[PDB]
RNA sequence: GCUCGCCGGAAGACCAAGGGUUCCUGUCCAACGUUAAUCGGGGCAGGGUGAGUCGACCCCUAAGGCGAGGCCGAAAGGCGUAGUCGAUGGGAAACAGGUUAAUAUUCCUGUACUUGGUGUUACUGCGAAGGGGGGACGGAGAAGGCUAUGUUGGCCGGGCGACGGUUGUCCCGGUUUAAGCGUGUAGGCUGGUUUUCCAGGCAAAUCCGGAAAAUCAAGGCUGAGGCGUGAUGACGAGGCACUACGGUGCUGAAGCAACAAAUGCCCUGCUUCCAGGAAAAGCCUCUAAGCAUCAGGUAACAUCAAAUCGUACCCCAAACCGACACAGGUGGUCAGGUAGAGAAUACCAAGGCGCUUGAGAGAACUCGGGUGAAGGAACUAGGCAAAAUGGUGCCGUAACUUCGGGAGAAGGCACGCUGAUAUGUAGGUGAGGUCCCUCGCGGAUGGAGCUGAAAUCAGUCGAAGAUACCAGCUGGCUGCAACUGUUUAUUAAAAACACAGCACUGUGCAAACACGAAAGUGGACGUAUACGGUGUGACGCCUGCCCGGUGCCGGAAGGUUAAU
RNA sequence: AGGACCGAACCGACUAAUGUUGAAAAAUUAGCGGAUGACUUGUGGCUGGGGGUGAAAGGCCAAUCAAACCGGGAGAUAGCU
């Protein structure tokens, strides 16, 4: 019921968590 | 945590509101891009 | 002294309610419905000649439309004027 | 009177007051003073024109007299006070016909003295004439460029100038920069050094008493970003280039006088 | 409804901002509510916000904005004068009690107050866009006088105890009262008064300021609180009656004193310091043109007016900002008891809650804790984390030092209760009484009564007396940075930045420099003991050689060399 | 007296654990630093994007910063997937 803003812009991943968990490894 | 909207109608309305945009020349072209599209609540004033 | 044509178009109403047949019955005092714009020597003109009664003092409030909604579409009901006209002491008024 | 503080905190460590009991211990002259709004060193526009003036305490201006007019008038000294928006102490003055005034004070001033201005006025530390009238070899402060402009040289706690020369129209002078410069030989001039002479002496001690001064800190140039200064960047402390502003202007010995106009006047520059 | 538990400087109460009907009543349970729901800040309907004194509006201005003309600019437009806006600050006045399901300093009862009007009467220099005064202002600190409020006693009312005892040195509760008006106190400031004169305050001035002379030391201003009145009132424990058990009506005792006492008031004070601490109007006063016996002025009285808008409700939160009925964030006001230095902390009062899924069981494992034999850092990158120390008073306390510190160094002793000194002391408070008086909110004397540490001595209990909560681990060597501070909001708080200080250098005022096509503005209403830039970075001893290179400064004889 | 000391309010954020589709798009718990000053806080105002501001970390400028956001040139170009 006017039930919107579910997936609209995914500010799930807008959100952009930091990632790179301490795995500067890689190098 | 202290987030970014504070609110305070007059900084609201002397900020955004309808004779801060009317003072100048390129609010008055807001006003007229939004009476173009059509919007209902022109500005923030109430 | 104000015009007999605003005083007419001044009064819209009585209200009525327990507040107030409980001043009319205790302080002599009738509720009415006014015109919005009405000030108190407008209403207090008008009780003193449409109705020919002693005003001893008006109060007025300004009460705020709710806000309703038909069937699912909202809605606000407007804004009317409401005044505690206190008669004087022996008056009496229908 | 220079008293060195004792080391009860650091910050009272290295702190050297200046002390004059003579200076008066109430209220300044309430007409006199008016509202000094502080800026921030920012102009009509907001933004910062000069960097590094903001806050300190807030200050009343002072009006000081340094056209000095009242001519063939005695003057009796009634008392000296503290002036926040200069470093020398200002004397109250009162003349015969009852207006009061404040003038700069001069060194050997004190409540009770006479001054007198005006062309007749007698030379001493106090008086003010024109230095047509003014022998020469005087030491003279408060000086005026133009006549009637008022006084813009040596104004600061123990300035003076002394009088070298007159070739008729003209003085000439001896700035407290060592510059010898021209100047008409109707301007009026006030005899004696001024006052306070030992506020060099005086040692803040704290960052915080200048602070109180409005003095914000300064960041050294070479401690930044080379976005922000010339200076800037280096993977350590690397400084290999020629000492600038930040705006790319030679900083250890360049000229920048650039006025053509007044260059008749300037017998020697300081050096 | 009876118990239990939690907060109680809040998880209570009042507001601003913000929200905008979430308030109250009736009704419904589909959806919402992290479950059910008969409930709800949900749905539906109705009701509810009452002001001359609260606030806004309004008068006044600050930073700042706009800005007639104006100056400037390709245009747009920028700056800014006169002005005009702009609170977060200045400016008149109301308190107590009662009442509604929901409003009240708004309604009612009582008692006041303010500013404007008109009209009377008496009196008669009124008058400003101007002059002056006032408004009008900082930090810190010290006490003194008070009050809020609390405690105890007295007083009044009630009680005589579910289990030993309890007619008493016993238990419970109450003992409230305002604005206003009068008095002008502790205390703070101040020399008054009269006449003459005067290059000042744009002109004037009887005003302010300044010169004189004479006289009087004692007048004036401010001022918490108290006292009296307000108040024979109101409120009031309780009773007396009806009772829809919610209530409604009637009646109503005592209503005092001492002590302690604020961070509140006198205090916008006093003292002191340097970093030297808004403006304008209202208000008071002075005259200018003008008005000349008119206008206007104040004095009393009468009368009238005081409009309009907001007022419900949350407001450290389920109603605001966080997408949520989100463990987050949010400014002001009130500040009870016992212990305690305390607004900490523990337990409580008033008041408000038990946080919108529960019921069992009592595995591993995880989370938050408790205790632990012997050992006591052997763990580990590393004593990470834990544990430990912890208060007051006294004794005592090293190297070194910038003579301030170090230092609470370290280390150690005492600490409960009862009695005596002293049926409660020293001290504080201060009555009666008496005397004096320029007489009052007076001054001595006087010590009642109240309050009340601390110490010594003796005794006594426990394993343990700073018994709980609360509440430093300490020391030795050394690197860096002098220090206090600042910083990568959201992996870096540091040796990084800053700093006081030092030096170099520029800058003579229409300053350099910076923002701006410009006008202009800052620097600065400052003037080389100043300002800007750069590097270094307290203090102590110091800072050596090189000008070839690159820069900069100075030179101007010669060579070269642009437009023309 | 003090950019003095201990320590609540208040401001901050040194360490550990939890949590990491969290209670929370940076927090809780136990400790921690400053706490009359270069303090902190309320309201309002000003500075605008190659610009501001910056006790200087390339920090911050509306959960976005080695050059903000929105709209437009614009269907940029993409020998690349
Ligand atoms: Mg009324
Ligand atoms: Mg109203
Ligand atoms: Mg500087
Ligand atoms: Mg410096
Ligand atoms: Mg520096
Ligand atoms: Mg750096
Ligand atoms: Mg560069
Ligand atoms: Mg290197
Ligand atoms: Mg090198
Ligand atoms: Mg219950
Ligand atoms: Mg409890
Ligand atoms: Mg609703
Ligand atoms: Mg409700
Ligand atoms: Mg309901
Ligand atoms: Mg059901
Ligand atoms: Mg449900
Ligand atoms: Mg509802
Ligand atoms: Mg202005
Ligand atoms: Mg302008
Ligand atoms: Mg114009
Ligand atoms: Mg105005
Ligand atoms: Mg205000
Ligand atoms: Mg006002
Ligand atoms: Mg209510
Ligand atoms: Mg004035
Ligand atoms: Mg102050
Ligand atoms: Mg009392
Ligand atoms: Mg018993
Ligand atoms: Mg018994
Ligand atoms: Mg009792
Ligand atoms: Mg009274
Ligand atoms: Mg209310
Ligand atoms: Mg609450
Ligand atoms: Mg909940
Ligand atoms: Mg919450
Ligand atoms: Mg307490
Ligand atoms: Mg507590
Ligand atoms: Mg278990
Ligand atoms: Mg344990
Ligand atoms: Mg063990
Ligand atoms: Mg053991
Ligand atoms: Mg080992
Ligand atoms: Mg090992
Ligand atoms: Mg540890
Ligand atoms: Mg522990
Ligand atoms: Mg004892
Ligand atoms: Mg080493
Ligand atoms: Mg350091
Ligand atoms: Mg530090
Ligand atoms: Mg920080
Ligand atoms: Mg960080
Ligand atoms: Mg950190
Ligand atoms: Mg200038
Ligand atoms: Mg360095
Ligand atoms: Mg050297
Ligand atoms: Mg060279
Ligand atoms: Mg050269
Ligand atoms: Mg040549
Ligand atoms: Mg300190
Ligand atoms: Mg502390
Ligand atoms: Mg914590
Ligand atoms: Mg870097
Ligand atoms: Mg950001
Ligand atoms: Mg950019
Ligand atoms: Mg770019
Ligand atoms: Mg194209
Ligand atoms: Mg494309």
């Amino acid at each position: 019921m006017s039930g919107k803003m579910t997936g609209i812009v995914k500010w799930f991943n807008a959100d952009k968590g930091f990632g790179f968990i301490t795995p500067d490894d890689g190098s | 945590m202290k987030r970014t909207f504070q609110p305070s109608v007059l900084k609201r309305n002397r900020s955004h509101g309808f004779r801060a945009r009317m003072a100048t020349k390129n609010g008055r072209q807001v006003l007229a891009r939004r009476r173009a599209k059509g919007r209902a609540r022109l500005t923030v004033s109430k | 002294m104000i015009r007999e044509e605003r005083l007419l178009k001044v009064l819209r109403a009585p209200h009525v309610s327990e507040k107030a047949s409980t001043a009319m019955e205790k302080s002599n005092t009738i509720v009415l419905k006014v015109a919005k714009d009405a000030t108190k020597a407008e209403i207090k003109a008008a009780v003193q000649k449409l109705f020919e009664v002693e005003v001893e003092v008006v109060n007025t409030l300004v009460v705020k439309g709710k806000v309703k909604r038909h069937g699912q579409r909202i809605g606000r009901r407007s804004d009317w004027k409401k005044a505690y006209v206190t008669l004087k002491e022996g008056q009496n008024l229908d | 009177a220079v008293v060195k503080c004792k080391p009860t905190s650091p910050g009272r460590r290295h702190v050297v007051k200046v002390v004059n009991p003579e200076l008066h211990k109430g209220k300044p002259f309430a007409p006199l003073l008016e509202k000094n709004s502080k800026s921030g060193g920012r102009n009509n526009n907001g933004r910062i024109t000069t960097r590094h003036i903001g806050g300190g305490h807030k200050q009343a201006y002072r009006i000081v007299d340094f056209k000095r007019n009242k001519d063939g008038i005695p003057a009796v000294v009634e008392r000296l006070e503290y002036d926040p928006n200069r470093s020398a102490n200002i004397a109250l003055v009162l003349y015969k016909d009852g207006e009061r005034r404040y003038i700069l004070a001069p060194k050997g001033l004190k409540a009770g003295d006479q001054i007198q201005s005006g062309v007749d006025a007698a030379i001493k530390p106090g008086n003010t004439l024109p230095m047509r009238n003014i022998p020469v070899g005087s030491t003279v402060h408060n000086v005026e460029m133009k006549p009637g402009k008022g006084g813009q040289l040596a104004r600061s706690a123990g300035t003076y100038v002394q009088i070298v020369a007159r070739d008729g129209a003209y003085v000439t002078l001896r700035l407290r920069s060592g510059e010898m410069r021209k100047v008409e030989a109707d301007c009026r001039a006030t005899l004696g050094e001024v006052g306070n002479a030992e506020h060099m002496l005086r040692v803040l001690g704290k960052a915080g008493a200048a602070r109180w001064r409005g003095v914000r800190p300064t960041v050294r140039g070479t401690a930044m970003n080379p976005v922000d200064h010339p200076h800037g960047g280096g993977e350590g402390r690397n400084f290999g280039k020629h000492p600038v502003t930040p705006w790319g202007v030679q900083t250890k010995g360049k000229k920048t006088r650039s006025n053509k106009r007044t260059d008749k006047f300037i017998v020697r520059r300081r050096s």
